């Protein structure tokens, strides 16, 4: 007899990030 | 079929399709063409799909297999193909049938973003199943799905559930003849108007009439059972049951009840008389709307200085205007994940879809479309995308289906000049500073529940104010309250303190005179003269 | 005994009926609904936040009703064959139908229902589209009823919350003071308590206490007053002696103890560090003081008059002056002596890197404060968080432009805005935004000036409260000395 | 321990875990230690993966609901709690939390002797001093 | 090795974790080489991956805990020290930290002595030289 | 290939490359191109992703190991490579393939089976 | 056809295309017909299984793997031009793309459609070739 | 527009780009003094991002030889605020100078899909406004 499987593998992101102006 | 109601024109196809096919297939051999087999149904749940179909096998009395969606698999090795070919073998062998396979994304997923070789398999089958289509069967297959976007699209091909019908939100008419077919059974009163009921059941869709109906008669009963043969649902039982539910769809955006009546709002009458007919009229005057031929602007966007009142303008939109409204806040879009941020725009757009007429509030739109002007910084890099969506989602609205939003900013100098363009939103009212007799409108709006002292003279303290905004008015009438309150405190104190060793049921009565004197000593304008000269240079401009 | 009746649910009266009505009128009165015509609605979502009592709700219609209860615990399905739980679920159904009129009880369904649409298991979108057609379909159901328990209501299906399926959902929220007296009464006619002991003090002094939040404070209470005579007695493992073991008894100093102890649930998270400052503690500052005590003690202890006169309170204020006059110190008295809860956040504390998580931390904040309510929110330092919006050319996507609307939005928008004081204490109003400080958000602008000879007097007592002193020596000359010091100096 | 209970199967963790409770109750008044919790309680709602909401919800139904718990007290440790669902620091979940922190002069004194008790030492050492000079250890 | 232990499928990483200990513990008195622990301990703070914090609770749970170890020793390397979790640097999991840097001229001079030895080279070159030459490449 | 191998799940692409290194090693000794290492190699510090630093500790746990088999690399901007990588047993040799005789040679071996002056931008 | 090319048994697929490949080299210099090539090519940026990959790997290889005495040609329709692999676009497999973007074939395809049925005596399909203008197939 | 060099001068680089892909083709630049401003001088971010798209513009704009044919039209209201280095001879050399008529089918046009009244002339409105607009 088969069976199924649980399996969870990642996401995304999206980072912010500061700069700095002259 | 009788029982179905407020689907005249895709019951009629869907009878056509499958009594055609079923009653004499004579004509369909003499005309050549032979009709479809596989039929697929689409749009809202709740919208009739089942009962339809349910209908359609009782009118017409071919045998029947319902197949269960997720009840097509089994625990033993390879059994769910054997059990669906069975299935299929039966509906053939046995008599010119018909197969209804309810929840079908249930087992037809997709061919791609899917996993699970058993799963593969099945789907496999059931378009190999599909594909052999003998017409000298006379078998016909009805599909009943209320995802159709995630069906594998292998199933959509030709030979095999090649003709939709998109049963959407019922109309007026529709929701008449289901209010009438649902309230048959029940003993309504003399007094209801159902046709009333439903031109006020705006968003309701199918099974929220049926929900509403329920909701009546349980009120009704409890009614007379605190307090037999006497027993019948009245025209204010119908509107209390109506007034508590909300339309079904939008439940989850259901806002919390804030009161607010037209008359609460002081000032502001002109702007609010405009508003109520551009929300009105579109939604009243169709005939009108027919015989002028102009499309009515759908979006309204509200400008001022802080506190003028944009927000309690559109509360009262929300409360008094015979249509759903959903408010969103500007940071409340944004999401972590990437992707997330514009499906969750697309959700709420939809959902305002499909329950017309709606009125989607976007509070603080500097966040949402803010102007982008930084570009070579590197951030988060997705405003870009939420506000090409956000353009996409207003430009892209159809005319019927009518959904007008409304937005709402302080500083409308960020507010990017796209959404600012015809047709995405074209109005913009400014809400100005009030002026003497809208200071004392609001005031008196504003103090319609306080009782109070009856030599009061508002006039003055509006003719002495000039520069205050709504804020500022209200901030007036709070420390007012505050020290009649701190006066009335303490003067119940002393009276318990003497008894223990005297004033009336209330020592203050009504807000003094020298109270409001008093507490007006510390009220201030809210908005400065450079906000105020930056707003009308802004309005001037525009 | 200890079976739980309908009785012990407390604070909840309205649900209760609701869900009275819905499991016993058709089937203690069948007769009413066919006279009617119509059939009732047959199924019921409770939610709200843990620890309110949808479990003990679903023990008391148990233990009331007379008919066949089936429970389904929420993970409890999921097996691992392939296309088992359907199986699974089928036979639980089939045997609540088949064998008499039934109430299925389905717990923590928030766990079954990922809303089928981001969600991307198989087996599970499987035990979804298996539950809404058992639910609802051909033969969908023939005299039985369904109940299910969830803390958060959007992660539902939207499928399941339509009529036909989910007719009704009953909100389970935070009880009122006559919920806690309720309560109270509930929980403490078992315990043998010492006449002194005064529940409705409790009960009015006892803020954002749900359910088990209460329970925890009996039971503390209690406990307290067994490590109070546990002392005198002895382990003595054999036995107790009757005397002590009778006639306990749980005086009013065991359960104030416990309550300077206990904090709500909910606000476990932030629950603030210990401090130690009283009003006496302020030298000076007598008008800010008192202006301040009572705009935070009317609402709270006097509501019947502000709803007499059918206006709302005021409920910001700002404190705004030179640096080390006391603003802090103000706020620390009032977390420490005031009754309403203290949630202290600092100002840049709430950022974060990633995309729309300062506003979240602000967001869930907000909902903290105004859950637990009442409460006083302390933001130090405002002109961090609370700038003027586009000053910055270069910027992390406007983060901070976004943080201040959020901020606007959840001081003043579409919400109940029952009862939340935030206080603000910067140093420096000028960058502050002027939304922030239009009234109705913050409408108390506070200026704590340099203090006067006779302040700086109140100061200096206040100061040397605890510090033993030459008794010749005075401070009135120390004072005559400094004319531009400060409270730190 | 923490992620002991974590397997591929889809419902074998919360098979696992009902396993472990009825072993627990059904011999006697039994205590059950539950070391490294914050890798099992990802609050069910910062969390994406549905085998971790579903391992979350079966063990706050296990430990709370229906017939919840009979004489079985449950111990758990953490190095943050901040991280964890609500629901489980609520009072019948977990009751009341101690905090284990940092040691004073006195406790650093008493650790010393516990753990130079069955070691020899020199006449010379005092161990006094050594807790004094002693300041930021944790034990 | 450092990634060959964490897998895609849900609780197979501890697993692995748990067999590799279980087989060394039973077979006899061991020693344990973990290379680039830097990518299994991203420090539960900033690994927003849950398999990744379960890997690093099972990890401190096998080392640490109720009869975590006996007559086996571990040892770690990291090019980046930093990039770790605190409650793995404490005593009782990795105790000492020491450094395996640069060596000095004289450690060059033993290096090349090493690698030469075995290989066959002229007379005229002179270790020496070239030791005190090349001061910065190492190993 | 550099972005074939590299996958969303975890402990997948790794796998690859050791199974890559196990065939390599298992017949004959052979020559092994691995071809784009800057998107697999994002100097263990710039990156967010964690499957880039495992792949780099699987790249440098599987080169350093090795039974008579030599590996060669590919880039265009090599700055963008772990030390570790560019270390002496794993990638000790750095060659630079970076003009008009060696066009025109290019033209010769271009015409066998089947200009130099005027394409002055081309590549090869 | 595109989803046509999955078997039971594992990596069969690859069996397949190696088949399908060696017949129509084996056979005569002919044209191969891959319809629906969206579901063989994942993109491979956006999916995430293995077998997909693998056949994949197997088309770029046996595209790859046509010498001069093959003499064999592919055609390949699709319906989005985005969703294809580059390293299937890269120069040596696919290059040569047509853009589709007539009243004749129309007129052609209506008379072989209506030709069996009891249709009419008045019809006149040159108009509803001329006014059809979009249809396809 | 975006912050200065860099992404609008990208926008503007790969706005060209599907130019020459699409030849031949008309660029219709909306509002030009919007863009180019008359770069000169204004010492700030805005003016050094006004002078690099200026820039941007001119040198993809003079690349453009007899191939790839395509052909940009510019429109303004106000022709003094547009840079002289824009009409220059070599880039943009043409001025049309552009009534009753045009108003008269504007309104036609606007006036297609309407049930208008008919006895009604429009000759009226087309004599009284002179210097009006189509948006008006
Ligand atoms: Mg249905
Ligand atoms: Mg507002
Ligand atoms: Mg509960
Ligand atoms: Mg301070
Ligand atoms: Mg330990």
């Amino acid at each position: 007899a088969a069976a199924a499987a649980a399996a969870a593998a990642a996401a995304a992101a999206v980072a912010v990030a500061v700069a700095v102006a002259a | 079929y009788d029982d179905i109601g407020g689907c005249r024109k895709q019951m009629a196809q869907i009878r056509e399709m499958v009594e055609l096919p079923l009653r004499h297939p004579q004509l369909f051999k003499a005309i050549g063409i032979k009709p479809p087999r596989g039929v697929l149904m689409y749009g809202p749940p709740g919208t009739g799909k089942t009962l339809m179909a349910r209908a359609v096998a009782n009118e017409t009395g071919a045998f029947f297999f319902l197949i269960n969606g997720p009840e097509v698999m089994s625990k033993m090795a390879g059994e769910s193909e054997s059990n669906l070919r069975k299935a299929f073998e039966e509906a053939e062998k046995n008599a010119p049938a018909i197969i209804f396979i309810d929840e079908i994304d249930s087992i037809a997923p997709k061919r791609d973003k899917t996993n699970g070789e058993v799963e593969r398999r099945v789907v496999s089958q059931l378009l190999t199943l599909m594909d052999g289509m003998k017409a000298r069967s006379n078998v016909v297959v009805i599909a009943a799905t209320n995802r159709p976007n995630s069906i594998d699209p292998a199933l959509r091909r030709f030979g095999r559930f090649d003709r939709e019908v998109d049963i959407g939100i019922p109309d007026a008419t529709g929701r008449l003849e289901v209010l009438r077919i649902h309230t048959k059974n029940m003993k309504l009163a003399d007094d209801v108007d159902l046709e009333a009921l439903a031109a006020e059941t705006h968003g309701y869709v199918g099974a929220d009439i049926a929900s509403l109906c329920s909701e009546a008669a349980m009120q009704q009963i409890r009614e007379k059972m605190d307090l037999l043969d006497s027993l019948g649902v009245t025209m204010d039982n119908f509107r209390f049951a109506l007034g508590n539910s909300n339309p079904s769809a939008l439940r989850e955006t259901v806002v919390e009840s804030v009161n607010v009546t037209w008359d609460d709002v002081g000032g502001l009458d002109e702007i609010k008389e405009e508003l109520k007919e551009t929300v009105e009229y579109p939604v009243l005057h169709p005939d009108q709307y027919t015989k002028f031929g102009l499309s009515p602007s759908k979006g309204v966007l509200f400008y001022g200085p802080p506190g003028t009142g944009k927000t309690l303008l559109a509360k009262a939109v929300a409360t008094e205007v015979s249509a759903n409204f959903i408010s969103v806040k500007g940071p409340e879009l944004l999401s972590m994940w990437y992707g997330e941020s514009e499906s969750n725009i697309r959700d709420i757009f939809d959902k305002a879809r499909a329950a017309a007429p709606t009125v989607v509030f976007l509070d603080e739109l500097d966040s949402i479309a803010k102007a982008r002007g930084g570009s070579l910084g590197d951030a988060g890099g997705a405003s870009d995308r939420v506000v090409n969506q956000l353009l996409t989602e207003m430009d892209g609205m159809n005319a019927k289906k009518n959904v007008f939003v409304i937005g709402a900013t302080n500083r409308p100098d960020q507010i990017d000049p796209a959404i600012l363009r015809p047709g995405r939103l074209d109005q913009l009212i400014y809400v100005p500073l009030p002026d003497e007799n809208a200071r004392l409108s609001i005031l008196n709006a504003q103090l319609r529940k306080t009782p109070l002292e009856p030599g009061l003279e508002l006039t003055a303290i509006a003719k002495a104010t000039q520069g205050f905004s709504g804020a500022d008015l209200l901030y007036i009438v709070q420390r007012a309250a505050k020290y009649a309150i701190k006066d009335s405190i303490e003067a119940h104190r002393q009276h318990e303190a003497e008894k223990e060793v005297e004033p009336e049921v209330d020592p203050v009565p009504y807000i003094t005179k020298e109270h409001f004197a008093e507490a007006m000593k510390t009220a201030k304008r809210s908005v400065s003269d450079a906000e105020l000269r930056r707003y009308e240079a802004y309005s001037q401009q525009m | 005994m200890n079976e739980v009746g309908y009785d012990d649910i407390g604070g909840c009266r309205k649900q209760m009926a609701q869900i009275r009505e819905m499991v016993e009128l058709p089937l203690r009165h069948p007769q009413l609904f066919k006279a009617i015509g119509i059939k009732p609605p047959r199924g019921v979502l409770m939610y709200g936040p843990p620890g309110t009592g949808k479990t003990l709700m679903a023990r008391a219609v148990a233990n009331e009703t007379g008919a066949f209860f089936f429970l389904i615990n929420g993970p409890e399905v999921m097996s691992k064959m392939a296309g088992e739980s359907e199986s699974n679920l089928r036979k639980a159904f089939e045997e609540a139908e088949k064998n008499a009129p039934a109430i299925i009880f389905i717990d923590e369904i928030d766990s079954i229902a990922p809303k089928r649409d981001k969600t991307n298991g198989e087996v599970e979108r499987r035990v979804v589209s298996q539950l809404l057609t058992l639910m609802d379909g051909m033969k969908a159901r023939s005299n039985v009823v369904v109940i299910a328990a969830t803390n958060r209501p959007n992660s539902i299906d939207p499928a399941l919350r339509r009529f036909g399926r989910f007719d009704r959902e009953v909100d389970i929220g935070i009880p009122d003071a006559t919920g806690r007296l309720e309560v109270l009464r509930i929980h403490t006619k078992n315990m043998k308590l010492a006449d002194d002991v005064d529940l409705e003090a409790l009960a009015a002094e006892t803020h954002g206490y749900v359910g088990a939040d209460i329970a925890s404070l009996c039971s503390e209470a209690a406990m307290q007053q067994i490590r109070e005579k546990m002392d005198l007695i002895d382990l003595d493992e054999d036995e107790i002696d009757a005397e002590v073991l009778d006639s306990l008894g749980v005086t009013m100093d065991n359960f104030r103890f416990a309550l300077g102890n206990s904090n709500p649930s909910a606000l476990r998270e932030t629950v603030v560090e210990s401090v130690n400052v009283t009003w006496d503690d302020v030298g000076g500052l007598d008008e800010i003081k008192e202006e301040l005590k009572e705009t935070v003690e009317y609402p709270v202890l006097h509501p019947d008059q502000y709803t007499k006169f059918g206006l709302s309170p005021s409920k910001g204020v700002l404190f705004y002056g030179p640096p080390g006059t006391g603003k802090t110190l103000l706020a620390k008295a009032v977390a420490t002596e005031v009754s309403a809860n203290f949630i202290s956040v600092k100002g840049p504390e709430l950022l974060s890197m990633w995309y729309g998580e300062s506003e979240s931390n602000i967001r869930d904040i907000f909902d903290k404060a105004r859950a637990a309510a009442p409460t006083v929110v302390f933001l130090d330092e405002l002109d961090s968080i609370a700038k003027a919006r586009g000053g910055s050319l270069g910027d992390a996507g406007g983060a901070s432009d976004r943080v201040v609307n959020q901020l606007l939005t959840e001081m003043d928008g579409m919400n109940a805005k029952k009862n939340v004081f935030v206080i603000g204490a910067t140093n420096r109003p000028d960058q502050i935004d002027p939304a922030i400080l239009r009234p109705g958000r913050l409408d108390q602008l506070i200026y704590v000036p340099l203090p006067d000879e006779n302040a700086r007097l109140s100061i200096l007592n206040a100061q040397l409260r605890k510090t033993p002193l030459e008794p010749g020596l005075e401070l009135t000359a120390i004072a005559k000395a400094t004319q531009g010091f400060s409270g730190a100096d």
